[PDB]
């Protein structure tokens, strides 16, 4: 991967046509997105009074 | 520490731009080869650019060897007893005129047995006849229909470890440290992958050392105790009733229950026997502690001494005497990495302000170098015999480094530059020499040893006879001492031939 | 290393948790891992394989 919608990320000295791809991602309320393949998540209720 | 076996093996291949607009980089890729070092050593890979002076570094870290072996399969054991119950009904209609099942009805449960249950666990619907008239409770002479249920469970909830293995490789750790600044570690195997992190794929390669007597030997492991013992375990599910290997199941989180989706059992693993509407169960499953060849902790099972190291993702170890391996060379590759250089080195000097250390031996010469420069960590030292290579930090500050030499008079002048700036430095001290050190009763090897300098075995006409006092004035006076010793020893043996004749 | 093409029988990866985990350990070997195994210079027997 080289370039996300006209943001740079790596360095390839060279772009190409664009093309889908399929990965996971998330926020945390920064500016670019982080993109992650491999990941263990956990579910948790913590009994929160917000829910 | 110091550094040895350089390789630059792909030197001025890169393909980068400006560098984000002052100087960067954008990735790295090819291969090369580190050689076997003894255990406390590092091996440095310097990368070299074409428009950069200098760069820096990857230094491996090795800290023991240990003989392990791999992991054919996991499986957890739990303890289990020996529960049944029973019930006595009566016939009193069509239901158990001649037998039980009329041709292969196994589910005897009449929504009243326990079998429902989290608990439980597994068992085997079984039936059997019973007694039929007033003196057991009925009003008719044939035997009634007598259920039966068993299973097995765990009041204590003792979980077990094993992982049978019959491969046996050698292995070591390595403390790798990134030139970003991250360090991390982890086990390499040999010619298995490492889980490699950012591209670094470096592996170990052994030798295929043979075995004396182990053939079938595992690693079964306590939890809670955390007791160790060796003794040969089974195999996969389709396995043989005898020796360990009872019921087991999916995971340790589901050891604690004996119930099924998980746990899996062939056959004939809990009796019954029964004489009147009795229906009572023996108990057949064998301990940890039962079969033959049951070791502990501490095994000296041939020339190896089984120990436990303590040592994430496995606590078997073992170390015979000094064997000193073929080769026990690295193999590392790269896919992709960053890493920043400078290109604003500036004038830097260093001297040198002490020289020890032993012979051409393990340990080496350390020698301490000082040097004074603005930039962080740019140097290279390059000399003929031996290449070290370290880094420094900013400011004035001392480093001491080790370099191998073969000459007991160190007096030669050798080459250091600092980035990209060069200087002169000149090496004198006097050294001294080692041996193998010998074995003492009271100590056990840990991991390994490599290899011990043995090559020479002989003395130096140079250095020996130095201190005892040119060359023709040293040839004279040797031989006036040994005119006057032998002198003295006739004169000795004289009056020892004179007092054995007379006083007989 | 995708299905529909890729080969495999049974037995080439293990699977090892304790609490919550699902660690995996490598059990591939290398090419540089079987017995008897030459370089490009050989010279077993009379013959001299050369490249
Ligand atoms: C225990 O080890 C000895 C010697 O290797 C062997 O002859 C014997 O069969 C082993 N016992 C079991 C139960 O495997
Ligand atoms: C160099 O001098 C002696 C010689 O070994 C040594 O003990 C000392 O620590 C060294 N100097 C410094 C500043 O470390
Ligand atoms: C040099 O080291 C200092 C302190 O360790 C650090 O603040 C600085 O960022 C380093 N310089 C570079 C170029 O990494
Ligand atoms: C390696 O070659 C020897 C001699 O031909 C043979 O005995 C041995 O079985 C071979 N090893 C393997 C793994 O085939």
């Amino acid at each position: 991967i080289c370039k996300i919608d006209g943001v740079v990320f790596n360095q390839c000295e060279g772009e190409s046509l664009p093309q889908p791809f399929d990965v996971a991602w998330m926020d945390v309320g920064h500016s670019h997105k982080i993109i992650m393949r491999e990941h263990k998540t956990k579910w948790v209720q913590e009994s929160s009074s917000k829910d | 520490e110091s550094c040895d076996e350089m390789v630059h093996a792909d030197s001025k291949l890169v393909s980068c731009r400006q560098g984000s607009g002052n100087m960067k980089e954008c990735v790295t890729t090819g291969r090369a080869l580190l050689p076997a070092v003894n255990p406390g050593q590092e091996a440095c890979l310097h990368f070299t650019a074409p428009g950069s002076p200098d760069s820096k570094c990857l230094k491996i870290k090795v800290k023991r060897i240990n003989l392990k072996c791999k992991k054919s399969s996991s499986y957890f054991v739990p303890d289990a007893r020996s529960r049944c119950t029973s019930v006595r009904r009566c016939r009193w209609a069509g239901d158990c005129q001649s037998g039980c099942p009329p041709h292969s009805t196994s589910n005897s449960f009449s929504d009243d047995w326990a079998g429902k249950m989290d608990r439980a666990g597994l068992g085997f619907s079984g039936c059997s006849d019973g007694c039929g008239g007033a003196a057991c409770g009925c009003f008719n002479a044939a035997p009634s229909c007598i259920f039966w249920r068993k299973w097995v469970e765990n009041p204590h909830g003792i979980i077990w470890k094993v992982s049978p293995c019959a491969a046996w490789v050698p292995s070591a750790v390595i403390e790798l440290t990134m030139p970003s600044g991250e360090v991390r570690t982890f086990h390499p195997m040999s010619g298995i992958p490492t889980q490699v992190f950012k591209g670094v794929s470096v592996t170990y390669l052994g030798s295929d050392m043979e075995v004396s007597g182990l053939t079938d030997l595992c690693e079964i492991e306590e939890l809670k105790s955390k007791k160790l013992a060796l003794a040969p375990c089974n195999q996969a599910g389709m396995g043989v009733v005898g020796k360990v290997g009872e019921i087991q199941c999916s995971s340790e989180e589901s050891a604690r229950t004996i119930k099924k989706d998980g746990c899996i059992w062939n056959a004939d693993l809990v009796g019954i026997e029964l004489r009147v509407d009795d229906a009572v169960c023996y108990s057949k499953i064998t301990s940890v502690e039962a079969v033959a060849n049951y070791s502990a902790i501490p095994t000296t099972i041939g020339g190896l001494r089984f120990e436990r190291s303590h040592d994430s993702l496995g606590k078997i170890s073992g170390s015979p005497l000094d064997i000193t391996a073929i080769r026990g060379s690295f193999s590392v590759n790269y896919r992709g990495l960053r890493l920043s250089l400078s290109e604003i080195t500036a004038t830097c000097t260093g001297e040198v302000t002490n020289v020890s250390g032993c012979y051409s031996c393990m340990t080496g010469a350390k020698v301490s170098i000082k040097l004074h420069s603005s930039k962080n960590s740019t140097a290279h030292v390059r000399c003929k015999g031996d290449e070290t290579a370290f880094s420094v930090l900013e400011g004035v500050h001392s480093y001491t480094v080790s370099l191998s030499f073969d000459h007991a008079v160190v007096d030669e002048q050798c080459q250091l530059n600092c980035g990209g700036h060069e200087s002169q430095v000149t090496l004198k001290g006097n050294l001294i020499f080692l041996d193998v050190p010998k074995f003492v009763d009271g100590s056990y090897m840990q991991t390994y040893h490599s290899s011990v300098p043995t090559g020479a075995n002989i003395p130096s006409p140079t250095d020996w006879l130095n201190a005892l006092f040119r060359w023709i004035l040293g040839v004279i006076g040797v031989l006036l001492g040994g005119l006057a010793l032998f002198f003295l020893i006739m004169s000795l043996f004289k009056l020892g031939t004179k007092q054995v004749f007379r006083s007989r």
